[PDB]
C-alpha cells in the first residue's frame, strides 16, 4: 500500500532471507502464509 | 525500547530519526512512507503544556541509520523539511487522540538497501491483522529503562491487547483512534517502547503478501515496561483518509 | 503521559555543515 515496492526489504524480502525474529510475528497470526 | 534486541542491518529501512538542529539531539522516531513523506506522532512537534512547538526549521530528518549517535558517512541521508502537517483535531488538551503528523521533505530521498518505505494498510489488511494476540514490532533508539540509550537501533515484538484490558489499565480516556500493546503480567514476557521511541512505527508483516505494514505510531504510556500497563499507539488505518487527503492536497 | 522525546546529551557526533 503506503507506496508501491513498499514494505519489501532489500536485505530480506527481496533476497528471500528471513530476519531473526520475524517468524515470531507470523506464528501469532495463527501461523501465516 | 525496553527488553528489546539490537536490530540487524536493513531490518527496518523505513526507520527515521527526528533530530534537533541545536541542541543537536534525538527528538523522536518517524517512518518513511514514500520518497518525500514522513509519518510521526504530533506530540513530537507540538505539546504546549511543555512549551514544545517545533517548526520545519528546528529539525533535520535522518534516514538509513543504525548507530544512534554516529554520522553514518555513506549510509545515512539527512533532509530538510519543506512543511509540517498536524491532524487539525489532535487532542493535546486531554488524551493524545489523533497523535499523528506528516512531514514533507524538501527533496525526495533515493532508496537503497538501508532506505525503503513501509506500506500503509488498506481496510482489509487492518481487519485481518489488528487482532488481540497478534504480534507487531516496534523499533527506536529510545530509553532502555524507565529510569540508558542504546548504541544501535532496538527492536521488540508485542501482542495487540483487547480493548477492555486497555481501558481497565488507565484513568486516561482511550478513543477508537488508539490501540494498546504489550504482554500481560501473567504471560511473563516483557518489553515496550520508552521515551525517545515516540513517533516510531508499530509494524506488521502481512502473511498474504509478505509485505510490512505500519499499523500504529508510538504514542503514550505510563512509565515503560510496568506490569499491568500497556503502550498506546495511534491507529494508522483510522487516520488514513486524513493522510491521503494531505498527500493529495500538497505533495509528491 | 506522552514518548515525549529522548537523547539530548551532546553524546552525538557532529553532522556535516552541508547537512545543517
Amino acid at each position: 500500500s503506503g507506496e508501491a515496492d513498499c514494505g519489501l526489504r532489500p536485505l530480506f524480502e527481496k533476497k528471500s532471507l528471513e530476519d531473526k525474529t520475524e517468524r515470531e510475528l507470523l506464528e501469532s497470526y495463527i501461523d501465516g502464509r | 525500547i525496553v527488553e528489546g534486541s539490537d536490530a540487524e542491518i536493513g531490518m527496518s529501512p523505513w526507520q527515521v530519526m527526528l533530530f534537533r538542529k541545536s541542541p543537536q539531539e534525538l527528538l523522536c522516531g518517524a517512518s518513511l512512507i514514500s520518497d518525500r513523506w514522513v509519518l510521526t506522532a504530533a506530540h513530537c512537534l507540538l505539546y504546549p503544556p511543555w512549551d514544545k512547538n517545533f517548526t520545519e526549521n528546528d529539525l533535520l530528518v535522518r534516514i538509513g541509520k543504525h548507530s544512534r549517535t554516529r554520522y553514518e558517512r555513506n549510509i545515512e541521508k539527512i533532509s530538510m523539511l519543506e512543511k509540517i502537517y498536524i491532524h487539525p483535531r489532535y487532542n493535546w488538551r486531554e488524551n493524545l487522540d489523533r497523535d499523528i503528523a506528516l512531514m514533507k521533505l524538501k527533496k525526495p530521498v533515493a532508496f537503497s538497501d538501508y532506505i525503503h518505505p513501509v506500506c500503509l494498510p488498506d481496510r482489509e489488511t487492518a481487519a485481518s491483522l489488528l487482532q488481540a494476540g497478534y504480534k507487531g514490532r516496534v523499533t527506536g533508539w529510545g530509553n532502555l529503562k524507565e529510569t540508558g540509550q542504546p548504541s544501535v537501533l532496538q527492536v521488540v515484538n508485542l501482542p495487540i491487547v483487547e480493548r477492555p484490558v486497555c481501558k481497565d489499565s488507565t484513568r486516561i480516556r482511550i478513543t477508537d483512534n488508539m490501540f494498546c500493546a504489550g504482554y500481560k503480567p501473567d504471560e511473563g514476557k516483557r518489553g515496550d517502547a520508552c521515551e525517545g521511541d515516540s513517533g516510531g512505527p508499530f509494524v506488521m508483516k502481512s502473511p498474504f503478501n509478505n509485505r510490512w505494514y505500519q499499523m500504529g505510531i508510538v504514542s503514550w504510556g505510563e512509565g515503560c515496561d510496568r506490569d499491568g500497563k500497556y503502550g498506546f499507539y495511534t491507529h494508522v488505518f483510522r487516520l488514513k483518509k486524513w493522510i491521503q487527503k494531505v498527500i493529495d492536497q500538497f505533495g509528491e | 503521559x506522552p514518548r515525549g522525546g529522548g537523547g539530548g546529551n551532546g553524546d552525538x557526533e557532529e553532522i556535516p555543515e552541508e547537512y545543517l
